[PDB]
DNA sequence: CACCACAACCGATTTT
DNA sequence: GAAAATCGGTTGTGGT
């Protein structure tokens, strides 16, 4: 099964429509970005905000994820899977 | 699974969260307009009762707001 | 329109 | 796992 590429795919889609800095906050803390996560900390470094701000945006993205309203991704190592482990854990 | 039903299942999150920075009569209409979803919609005893049971901390969801809920659940 | 000046307000963010 | 304290952008009013 290589429907790994597709579950990237709708999850670049869904990740599309959180905002801007809920979108670099989640790609930043599972490494969509480059493969390497980043501590809580240095992601308040990126976005000049204490670890506390960046939990609290964590969460409300979290909570966007887990909605009815867009959480099509519920069909089942790796970055991608910790993060859809993350969302339904 | 009781997802699955729910009336908001294509419109995406635009109604049920707030953006940054929304403050005063956006935020409250923001707010009426999801509930207004919610109570047409035939999972709203299963969305309210997974809001609370998990303690989703953003969104309407189940026909109420973030701050109905913190309010139904603190103590 | 612009700018300013504030005060109240309350969401965002910091501090316990 | 937060909750409370404080900061600061916004909104509305009223000026030049
Ligand atoms: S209750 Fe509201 S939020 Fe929950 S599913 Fe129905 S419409 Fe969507
Ligand atoms: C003033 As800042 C954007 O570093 O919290």
């Amino acid at each position: 099964a290589v429907s790994f590429t597709l579950l990237q795919d709708q999850l670049q889609s869904v990740l599309d429509t959180l905002s801007e800095r809920e979108a670099g906050v989640v790609r930043l803390r599972f490494g969509l970005t480059d493969g390497q996560p980043r501590t809580l900390d240095e992601i308040g470094q990126v976005y000049g905000v204490t670890r506390e701000r960046i939990r609290q945006i964590e969460s409300k993205t979290m909570s966007k994820l887990r909605h009815p309203s867009r959480s099509q991704v519920l069909r089942d190592g790796t970055p991608e899977e910790r993060l859809l482990r993350a969302i339904f854990g | 699974n009781w997802q699955l039903q729910g009336l908001c299942r294509g419109m995406d999150s635009s109604m049920f969260f707030h953006p940054d920075g929304e403050r005063g009569r956006a935020r409250t209409q923001r707010e009426q307009r999801a509930k207004e979803m919610c109570r047409r919609c035939p999972v709203i005893e299963a969305c309210r009762s997974h809001a609370l049971e998990v303690g989703e901390p953003y969104g309407v969801w189940g026909g109420l707001s973030e701050s109905e809920r913190d309010l139904l659940l603190k103590g």
